[PDB]
């Protein structure tokens, strides 16, 4: 969100939560891209974003 | 090396940018 | 050894003026004795309000500085003791140094071995024998019995200084350095002047504390000697004195430097109104005052600077503070890429 | 860059006071 | 709520038990079953336990048992004559087995409590033993059983094998300590009792069988209770039980008609809610509303088990049959405990456990209240009754009949039966039972003896406590602010009153040092003390076990000290003592009260001390069964015997003296024999002063001691750890980096866990559990308890070695370290001054 | 999604209660959080040499780790101020999932270390004359015979009370979709190695 | 018979024998079978074998015990009971009994008692001293065992004694620790010329539930109220007794006229129909009080015309001009005023005057120091009560026979205590171990914050 909009700007709080939406990425892409699946732009997992 | 961080754990405890 | 660091709380607001008086005629012509204490006696004045003083010293007066080295003096002798002052200042004919006696025998002959009362604030060296710390720290516990061990509760230390090389308030050192001050502070009349234990350092090196501290001039120093806790004699360290001993010309000890938090205070303060104060000033007037600033502290310390690692800080955060002043002052925006030319 | 003046509390701790100077 | 009072005055009708048991083995669950079937109003969340006996905060917060919890109630028979229990629920962890003793010293009976899962365990083992050397009557309770189905899924005949093996080890335990062949257990023999408190199950043999008569009718319960375990077997084409199997694949009595009914009842809850339940309880009976049938899988197993089994009388039936009442359990409880022993006239009084005789009350525990200002006293009556606001004699551990000096009189306030979380107040209370009483703590520190004043004067008290392990972790604790030092005082009396095993002593620099057992009493014993006694900020020294001292070698030279008047001399030599000696001395094998002539042919026949030489054994140091031997060994022609038996007895005083405060330390001395080998003492009466002889006795031992070459004696602990079978290794890692070394690794009879059992020094054992769970991620689990004091290694009089400080020293540096540090701590001089 | 730990004894000094403590103590666990200082506290954080804290006096062994401090605060640190007791242990709760649908129910799993019953020492015990005096009725059976022992859902009913907390209810309330953490469990255990 | 024969007395020392320490043993902190070494002064465990005493006896070489309860002296290295005639005075010293002979003549004393140091000291007055800079319990502790008639009562343990009391009550622990203590400072065969508190402030910390600390230092008005409330029910059985020790000496019966100032902004025609409403009219309470607060003027916020910075002063009478119904004083609430002219019924027979000091502005607290000027020796309060109780009260004549002072801020202030000795008529001042001979001219020229005063 923070690379789409920029709303950070706006409201530098607002970080908190674009920090925590990377933090979850690195839970949930390392999980995801763990087998025979490698890394590349095809996990979907959206639900915590 | 890994012998004087136990040591050394023992001493320590007796004595404008947005970043994504 | 035991070293008590102190000051005389309210000397200035203090000096009697008739024995003021008294004490100049003994030195001094009466007559001119006479007008110094008269002039000492005029009306305080202040806007709208005035009174006259007539207890305490004007110390804008242009000789008040000779008083206060003389008063300060009588208090010696009333802390030192006709024998031990005779005994440090040496014969009349011979006069000693500053730090230095006539024999060896003298300079052994008595617990206090150093001092010096600076314009209020006495150091006061003792070195004292088992038996003798023992005495004194029973004839203190008579009148002022701990049992709850309580003495350590309000003992000052120098927190500057990490745990190890601070010094160490075991029961033994401590009650002797309570012992000491009391000593001392049951020299001086309460009523022409006194010591308070709250504003004063006493410390004392044994086989229990190892680093002997105390703080002079804006120095914060902790010697420790070579016999006992010195694994390197490192010299690479440019902010450590290294004593030597004059007659063997050996290495013995070594001294610690260190800026006092005061002087620190001070010296931020001083930037601070430095600063706030130079709202319609010249950018060059503001760097002329930080710079002499500056200087002063610098060319005074020229060594506890290196040791102080928050005074670097500090240092830094206040040229920070004078820059971004003056880019304030050039432009309300601030820069992002200010140049240092 | 930036011209800030930076702290050098370890930083030029190599040398001595007495460098640079006669 | 009346009869439970007038229930007190039939001492036949009163069971005095006490549930003990490993850590996490049920108890506390179970006593909230009794209290939910004696309760309407009280039941348990259906997430959450109950917990009625974990009272206190710290309890509700780590999980585990901290403190003994009495709970008087009235429960139905299996024929249904109610009975008055009282129950005390002891904790299962291993430290505070001194607060199982609190309650194991007034009860007549022990339910032990194992998990079927984990069978038989450190603290299991320990509690039987102890309960045993009180010769308290011992029956078992499984509880958990639904582990060996919900969890294990066992076959019922491998789960048949699994309850088998359980309940004959511990007949291959009791063996080992019970002379008594009374004391075997067996399920038929109403010994042993089933139950899941988690699903309130709870039946025994008996129990069920009356289920099984009351379905179908015309079966003698007790006859068919004598059939339902073992080896018989069941056939339905004569309808009898054989010894042999009827069929190929006979299942047993106990699997056929036990543990196939339980098995299919749990099966079809736990997984046939919506097709097969409604029909299955049709046919046991069971009627469960619509809402009730709502419920998740273990309220609703819960709820079905209570409408199948209904009230816990199979425990109360084992309970009645196997432990004595008050009134016929008293004399071995007098002879065990009473000091006058049963021969004496009060003796007699109390053996006959008469409400109407003189009173005599004896309080083992001591409960602090709400604000923890005021402690109510908690015992048991043995004669007589206690009348409220009363004035009582309160005597005490160190009382004797010829000195009246620890004895106070106090008024007994409010009397209580202390049931959990309430209590209910009372007039009088009988002979027999258990009461809370107020007014009289102020005397009481630890244990005491209540009686009348102004009568029954020839009342001597009970014997001292005496506990399971020694306490040897020593805290040093201090106020941070000096200021409150008197509250943190107050605080520590109050902690002392508390736990049985706390040992508050103030050492010569000063610094109060507080003795526990392990890690988790200690915390605990610091939470009380920080929290509700003193309420003061307070500073902990890091944790140090106790040191002992020893000799490994004979004296080198005759060690001589004379007595300040320069008439009386003591040549003493010192030797160690033989392997196990001192043990037998500790576990009071032998006595120095026994009979002389016996007592010689001890050490005769075990040792092959000679006679002459066994029969001049003076005393044991520092107490009465200490580890320390003093023995006499001047020339008969070269001193008078008639005239040293006359400083015989200061000797003696001098000697326990010595050994309580060791040269090396000042800690105590284990395993050394003093031999005296001269004594020279003034002829005149008054010139052989005990003020004289006893410092001279303490100088000369000492002087020998340091002569004979000395070693420090550290604590080694006993832990065994129950893991996974892939985390053996990691334990055996942990316990190598800890300097312990591993004794055995024995897989768990049905469970795929481990039981791993080393020594481990008790100085390294600080943070050894957290260290073991944190690395096997929470799968291992340590339970620590002291065993054996070991010689450390190294010299502890080698002045060279220098003992760098904030570095573990290595092996050869520790006895070196482990004395100069302590005694900075003691406030001792640097070194061991010989000379002195 | 679920990771399939039975009890909450992984979660031994890492839960919601060590977390706290950790935070009250300024301390952290390795794989826990750090936070700002709950009370600054920096004059009293460097206390002084006092006797009582001598270091000449301290036996080191084992160094006190932040772990150590946690699992019992009262003991290893002073001023144990806003702290919290952590849950001490739960039983080792030892389920055994099948492996195979095709398999019974109830079955000695080779998991389970073999009991070995052993015939070392006969085991003797009180039984009556045998097949002579006592004769059941007609009538009296076990109680449930014509119930199986085992259904096809008894595994699967077993396996469901050792499940995650949304898995080991018949019923229950509807939640939001904002309200569901589907990687709540994820970093609340511990991180994965490698 | 080896007993009344021991070869220790000459050992005993009676300088370092300091009972005024908590009855602990100094190694097992347990408060039974204290007994304390004479030879050194330190409590131990016990006497016995195998104890904390005999170990220190066999140890030390310290021969001579005493216990502490029990009041009899032990040789612990052989255990036997000493009996001798020149021990009575430690004994004495320890539980000091006074006789009903004694205890009147102990208001008609002239004589400077000799202690065991040479320290010659006067019987009630002696030195508290101070532990933790808490001078005013001592001041205010001091000044209620100058009174005549509470101290007679605490002299005598069986006045206090044989009460009953509830179980959970530790009140008891108060009064029953404050006649040690008083028959401590009354004793003339002390042997050391002070006494410390030391064993009473627990008591009365544990008392008050943590408030009144030793370490730091409460007003002596709020102490010296909590105090007497306690006392009071300290005494009695489970139910508190209407005429306790308490009541008779310092209770005394006021009547309050209690009228309810009507709002500034209102008509008149409403305040005076708001004043006939009955809501706004006086109500007659009668109260009871164990001192008279006494408010103080203003400081003047000025200097003089002609006397630059004169100290502000107020007669006496000007002070009592409150507890009359010509007078009237407008106490103000943040809800309304009210108008509450006082009326005394029955004056005490010692009553005590609390000057009000260290009030809180809308800031922070200061004291007003504002000098009362009294008399010291005669005055009248027959014009202060109603006529109607003026013939049942035919006394109204009070002398000042305690004096409290304090110096210094309210931040940080010390409390001297003024006592006049009822047998000679002297005053004499002691601020904590200080005591001083002032004379009683100068005791009126003081800041003067409690008095408590005696109808004779
Ligand atoms: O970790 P970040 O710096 O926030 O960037 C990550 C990261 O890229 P880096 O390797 O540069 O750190 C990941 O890549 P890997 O760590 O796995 O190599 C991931 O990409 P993949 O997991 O798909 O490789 C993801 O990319 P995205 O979320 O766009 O799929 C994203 O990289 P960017 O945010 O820079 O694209």
């Amino acid at each position: 969100v923070g690379q789409l909009t920029g709303m950070y700007r706006y409201k530098y709080k607002l970080m908190r939560q674009i920090r925590m939406c990377k933090d979850l990425k690195h839970l949930i892409y390392y999980r995801f891209n763990t087998g025979p699946v490698g890394k590349g732009p095809g996990c979907g997992f959206w639900a915590a974003g | 090396k890994d012998k004087s961080k136990e040591l050394h754990a023992i001493k320590e405890r007796y004595l404008r940018k947005f970043v994504f | 050894n035991v070293m008590l660091e102190s000051r005389f709380e309210k000397m200035y607001e203090k000096i009697d003026l008739t024995l003021l008086n008294r004490l100049l005629r003994l030195i001094v012509d009466h007559n001119i004795a006479d007008y110094m204490t008269a002039k000492n006696n005029v009306v305080i004045n202040y806007k709208d309000m005035n009174h006259t003083n007539s207890y305490g010293i004007i110390r804008g007066l242009q000789f008040a500085s000779f008083i206060v080295q003389y008063y300060g003096l009588v208090m010696d002798l009333l802390v030192l003791g006709l024998h031990r002052a005779s005994e440090m200042a040496g014969p009349p004919q011979m006069p000693n140094d500053f730090l230095s006696f006539q024999d060896i025998a003298t300079e052994a002959a008595h617990p206090i071995r150093l001092f010096c009362r600076y314009i209020d604030r006495i150091h006061i060296f003792f070195r004292f024998t088992a038996d003798e710390a023992r005495d004194l720290i029973q004839r203190y516990l008579t009148e002022h019995p701990d049992p709850n061990n309580e003495n350590i509760v309000g003992y000052n230390n120098k927190k500057c200084w990490p745990r190890d090389a601070r010094m160490r308030l075991m029961k033994h050192d401590v009650n002797l350095g309570r012992a000491v001050f009391w000593d001392i502070k049951n020299r001086l009349p309460r009523s022409v002047t006194t010591v308070q234990w709250e504003n004063s350092f006493v410390s004392v090196y044994s086989k229990d504390n190892p680093n002997l501290l105390f703080n002079m001039c804006g120095f914060e120093c902790r010697i420790l000697p070579k016999c006992r806790t010195s694994y390197e004699e490192f010299t690479h360290k440019d902010g450590v004195w290294n004593l030597q001993n004059e007659v063997t010309k050996e290495r013995t000890a070594q001294c610690f430097l260190r800026v006092d938090d005061e002087s620190m205070q001070r010296f931020h303060n001083r930037v601070r109104q430095i600063l706030m104060a130079s709202g319609s000033t010249t950018f060059t007037k503001i760097v002329n005052k930080w710079n002499t600033a500056l200087i002063g502290l610098m060319t005074y310390f020229r060594e506890a600077v290196v040791n102080t690692q928050e005074l670097l800080d500090l240092l830094v955060k206040c040229e920070n503070k004078i820059q971004t002043r003056i880019k304030i002052g050039l432009n309300s925006k601030m820069p992002s890429r200010f140049p240092p030319v | 860059p930036t011209g800030e003046v930076l702290s050098l509390v370890g930083k030029l701790e190599g040398t001595r006071m007495g460098d640079k100077a006669q | 709520m009346d009869f439970l009072a007038d229930l007190m005055d039939n001492s036949e009708l009163i069971r005095n038990v006490t549930l003990c048991g490993h850590l996490h083995h049920g108890k506390t669950c179970f006593v909230d079953c009794l209290i939910e079937q004696t309760h309407p109003e009280i039941r348990k969340r259906y997430d959450q336990d109950l917990c009625y006996t974990d009272i206190l905060f710290t309890e509700q917060e780590r999980g585990v048992g901290i403190k003994s919890t009495p709970v008087t109630v009235v429960l139905p028979d299996t024929k249904g004559k109610s009975y008055l229990f009282n129950i005390m629920d002891t904790p299962g962890h291993v430290n505070f087995s001194d607060e199982v003793t609190a309650g194991l010293r007034i009860s007549d009976g022990v339910v032990l409590f194992i998990d079927a899962a984990e069978g038989v365990m450190l603290n299991t083992e320990r509690l039987i033993k102890h309960a045993v050397q009180e010769r308290l009557a011992v029956t078992v309770c499984i509880n958990k059983i639904d582990r060996l189905i919900l969890e294990l899924k066992l076959p019922p005949t491998d789960a048949y094998y699994k309850l088998r093996h359980i309940v004959d080890e511990v007949n291959g335990l009791i063996s080992m300590y019970s002379t008594d062949e009374n004391l075997i257990l067996s399920p038929l023999l109403g010994n042993v009792c089933f139950s899941s408190s988690q699903y309130s199950i709870c039946f025994t043999l008996g129990s069920f069988a009356k289920i099984y008569a009351d379905t179908f009718g015309d079966i003698n319960y007790q006859e068919f209770a004598k059939r339902l375990w073992g080896d018989i077997y069941f056939n339905p084409k004569t309808r009898k039980f054989t010894k042999k199997a009827p069929t190929s694949s006979s299942q047993r009595s106990f699997v056929e008609f036990i543990l196939e009914p339980l098995y299919k009842i749990l099966a079809q809850v736990v997984g046939d809610v919506d097709t097969s339940l409604p029909r299955t309880l049709d046919e046991l009976g069971i009627h469960l509303t619509k809402e009730e049938l709502k419920l998740n899988i273990r309220p609703l197993l819960r709820l079905v088990c209570k409408k199948f089994f209904g009230e816990f009388t199979g425990f109360v039936d084992m309970c009645v049959q196997h432990i004595p009442s008050p009134k016929v359990g008293a004399k071995p409880k007098i002879e065990h405990t009473y000091t006058g022993g049963v021969d004496s006239d009060l003796g007699e009084a109390m053996s006959d456990c008469d409400p109407d005789g003189p009173l005599m009350c004896h309080t083992t525990k001591m409960y602090s209240t709400d604000d923890g200002v005021q402690f109510h006293a908690f015992g048991r009556v043995l004669s007589g009754t206690i009348h409220a606001g009363q004035p009582v004699k309160v005597l005490g551990e160190n009382y004797t009949l010829e000195d009246e000096e620890d004895s106070q009189i106090c008024t007994v306030g409010r009397l209580w039966i202390s049931v959990a979380r309430y209590h209910i107040e009372v007039n009088r209370v009988p002979a027999g039972n258990w009461v809370l009483i107020e007014g009289v703590d102020q005397p009481i520190v630890k244990t005491a003896t209540i009686t009348e004043p102004r009568g029954n004067e020839e009342a001597q008290i009970f014997r001292p406590l005496k506990f399971n392990t020694t306490s040897v972790i020593k805290i040093a604790v201090e106020p941070v602010n000096p200021s409150e030092l008197p509250k943190m005082l107050d605080g520590l009396r109050k902690v002392n009153k508390s736990y049985p095993s706390l040992t508050t002593k103030v050492e010569e620099s000063g610094e109060h040092v507080i003795l526990g057992t392990g890690e988790l009493y200690l915390d605990c014993v610091m939470h009380d003390l920080r929290k509700m006694y003193s309420e003061i900020d307070i500073k902990v020294a890091d944790p140090v076990v106790t040191f002992c001292e020893t000799v490994v070698e004979t004296s080198s030279l005759k060690c001589f000290a004379e007595t300040p008047n320069k008439k009386n001399k003591i040549t003493m030599i010192a030797e160690p003592l033989e392997k196990g000696l001192a043990e037998d001395i500790e576990n009071e094998v032998v006595q120095i009260t026994w009979n002389r002539k016996k007592l010689g042919e001890f050490f005769q026949t075990k040792y092959d001390w000679d006679l002459l030489a066994a029969r001049s054994i003076w005393a044991f140091g520092p107490d009465a069964t200490g580890p320390n031997i003093l023995v006499d060994d001047t020339l008969p022609s070269e001193v008078d015997k008639a005239l040293l038996g006359s400083v015989k007895d200061s000797i003696v005083q001098g000697f326990q003296w010595g050994t309580r405060e060791g040269p090396l330390c000042d800690e105590l001395i284990r395993n050394v024999k003093f031999k005296i080998l001269d004594a020279v003492v003034a002829q005149e009466p008054l010139h052989r002063g005990g003020g004289q002889i006893i410092p001279t006795a303490r100088r000369v031992v000492y002087s020998a001691f340091l002569m004979a070459t000395p070693r420090l004696m550290e604590p080694y602990y006993f832990v065994e750890v129950q893991a996974p079978a892939d985390c053996v290794s990691a334990v055996y890692t942990v316990l190598a980096r800890r300097r312990g070394h591993v004794t055995q690794d024995a897989p768990i009879p049905g469970s795929p866990l481990y039981t791993i059992k080393a020594f481990i020094p008790a100085i390294d054992s600080f943070g050894f559990e957290t260290d073991l769970r944190t690395h096997t991620q929470g799968q291992a689990f340590s339970l620590s308890v002291f065993h054996h004091w070991q010689i450390v290694p190294g010299d502890p009089l080698d002045k060279s070695i220098v003992i760098r400080p904030l570095e573990p020293q290595p092996a050869p540096h520790l006895a070196r370290e482990f004395m100069i540090k302590t005694r900075r701590r003691k406030g001792l001089s640097e070194d061991v001054s010989i000379s002195k | 999604l679920l990771t399939d730990l039975v009890d909450d004894n992984y979660f031994y000094l890492f839960d919601l209660k060590a977390f706290f403590t950790s935070k009250a103590l300024n301390m952290a666990i390795p794989g826990g959080p750090k936070f700002e200082p709950l009370v600054r506290d920096i004059n009293l954080q460097d206390e002084d040499w006092n006797e009582f804290n001598d270091i000449n006096k301290i036996i080191i062994r084992q160094p006190i780790r932040t772990e150590y401090k946690i699992a019992f605060p009262y003991l290893y640190n002073n001023l144990p101020h806003h702290v919290h007791l952590t849950w001490y242990h739960t039983p080792n709760v030892v389920f055994i999932k099948t492996e195979d649908p095709d398999l019974p129910a109830f079955y000695f799993d080779p998991l389970i270390n073999p009991i070995s019953h052993r015939h070392s020492v006969k085991s003797q015990e009180p039984l009556p004359d045998d097949d002579e005096e006592f004769e059941l009725p007609e009538f009296v059976e076990p109680f449930l015979k014509d119930t199986p022992l085992y259904t096809d859902n008894t595994a699967n009913g077993i396996a469901l009370l050792w499940a995650p907390r949304p898995f080991n209810l018949r019923s229950g309330r509807t939640r939001r979709a904002l309200d569901i953490p589907l990687v709540k469990n994820w970093y609340r255990e511990h991180c994965p190695a490698g | 018979r080896r007993s009344r024969h021991c070869p220790y007395l000459d050992t005993i020392n009676r300088s370092v024998l300091d009972f005024d320490f908590e009855k602990l043993c100094s190694i097992s902190l347990s408060h039974i079978n204290a007994y304390a070494c004479l030879v050194c002064g330190k409590y131990f465990q016990g006497r016995g074998l195998k104890s904390h005493a005999y170990i220190h006896s066999v140890q030390f070489s310290h021969h001579v015990f005493l216990n502490l309860h029990t009041l009899k002296f032990y040789c612990l290295p052989d255990n036997y009971e000493i009996i001798d005639s020149s021990l009575e005075d430690i004994t004495y010293v320890l539980k000091p009994t006074f006789t009903k002979q004694q205890i009147a003549n102990l208001d008609k004393q002239a004589k400077l008692s000799r202690a065991y140091d040479g320290t010659t000291y006067l019987p009630g007055i002696v030195g508290l001293n101070n532990i933790k800079a808490n001078d005013y319990a001592n001041a205010v502790l001091q000044a209620l065992s100058n009174v005549p008639p509470l101290r007679n009562y605490f002299l005598e343990e069986d006045n206090y004694k044989n009460i009953k009391r509830p179980p959970g009550d530790i009140m008891f622990l108060l009064v029953q620790r404050f006649g040690e203590l008083m028959r401590k400072l009354w004793n003339p065969r002390n042997f050391k010329a002070h006494v410390s508190p030391h064993e009473m402030l627990q008591a009365v910390v544990l008392c008050s539930k943590k408030t009144f600390q030793i370490t730091k230092q409460g007003d002596g008005v709020d102490f010296l109220s909590w105090f007497l409330n306690a006392l009071h029910s300290a005494l009695g059985g489970t139910k508190k007794k209407k005429k306790t020790i308490v009541t008779d000496v310092f209770q005394g019966s006021m009547r309050i006229f209690t009228k309810k100032l009507p709002h500034p902004d209102l008509p008149a025609e409403e305040k005076e129909q708001l004043l006939h409403n009955d809501e706004y009219q006086e109500t007659m309470v009668e109260s009871t009080f164990m001192y008279l607060t006494l408010d103080l003027p203003t400081a003047p916020l000025y200097k003089d015309e002609k006397e630059q910075l004169i100290i502000p002063q107020v007669p006496l009478f000007n002070i009592l001009a409150k507890f009359n119904g010509i007078t009237e004083k407008e106490y103000k609430t943040y809800k309304e005023n009210f108008l509450k002219r006082f009326q005394l019924t029955k004056l005490p027979p010692y009553l005590i005057f609390c000057i009000k000091r260290f009030t809180k502005n809308n800031f922070f607290v200061e004291k007003n120091p504002t000098i009362v000027n009294f008399p010291i020796t005669n005055v009248d309060l027959r014009e202060y009560l109603s006529e109607e109780v003026q013939a049942v009260h035919k006394n109204t004549t009070y002398d000042l026979i305690a004096n409290i002072v304090h110096d210094g801020k309210p931040s940080e202030g010390s409390y001297r205590i003024h006592v006049l000795h009822h047998g000679t008529g002297k005053w004499y001042e002691l601020q904590d171990l200080q005591v001083t001979d002032i004379l009683p001219q100068m005791i009126t020229l003081s800041e003067a914050y409690i008095q408590i005063w005696k109808r004779r």
